[PDB]
């Protein structure tokens, strides 16, 4: 016996991979039958389960979330000069999928991001683009939007979204309102 | 494109 592969934690609810335990935890974190947690930014919600069930939670718990039909909308922020540490969250649904659209400004810059309510796998089958337009002007952020499964701390953390300053933010918003449009494809 | 618009209120954590 040179060495023992160790299985993975979550082989309970079908997960088949075994391991060295140099490489177990980091495994873990991202198998996806680890159960999901709440999409929604912040930690007021600490809600857990099945992935067909996020919705339902969304629907029952966060009834406030304005959604749109459509794989072309304009995310409109209101009040985006508001001091502070501030968000702006809605839901599209497309191509029989939902996802959810997330500014963040925090406490000063602007993330702008787009995640999958679905899995990992799911979320590389789609791109996302977000796009600033103002006279003659132009910014644009395309990407792979981040599984659920996965969040968006992280990629914010890193800047791996649109980032914008209250700078460039004046150049595109009117009257303290900033219009992002977003489009969802299938690539 | 065809674009509808929705106006989304912000949340302060
Ligand atoms: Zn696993
Ligand atoms: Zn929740």
């Amino acid at each position: 016996a040179n060495s023992v592969l160790f299985p993975c934690k979550y082989a309970s609810s079908g997960c088949e991979i075994t391991l060295p335990h140099t490489e177990k935890a980091d495994h873990e974190e991202l198998c996806e039958f680890r159960p999901y947690s709440c999409p929604c930014p912040g930690a007021s919600c600490k809600w857990q389960g099945s992935l067909d069930a996020v919705m339902p939670h969304l629907m029952h718990q966060h009834k406030s979330i304005t959604t749109l039909q459509g794989e072309d909308i304009v995310f409109l922020a209101t009040d985006i000069n508001l001091p502070g540490a501030v968000d702006w969250v809605m839901m599209q649904s497309c191509f029989g999928f939902h996802f959810m659209l997330v500014l963040e400004k925090q406490e000063q810059q602007f993330f702008a991001i787009v995640q999958l309510i679905g899995t990992r796998k799911q979320a590389e089958n789609f791109a996302y683009r977000l796009e600033l337009n103002g006279h003659r002007r132009r910014l644009t952020w395309e990407a792979t939007p981040r599984s659920i499964h996965e969040g968006i701390a992280t990629a914010i953390m890193n800047s791996d979204c649109l980032v914008f300053d209250t700078s460039i933010a004046q150049l595109f918003a009117e009257n303290g309102n900033l219009g992002i449009n977003v489009t969802i494809s299938m690539c | 494109k065809l674009r509808p618009v929705a106006m989304v209120r912000p949340k302060v954590r």
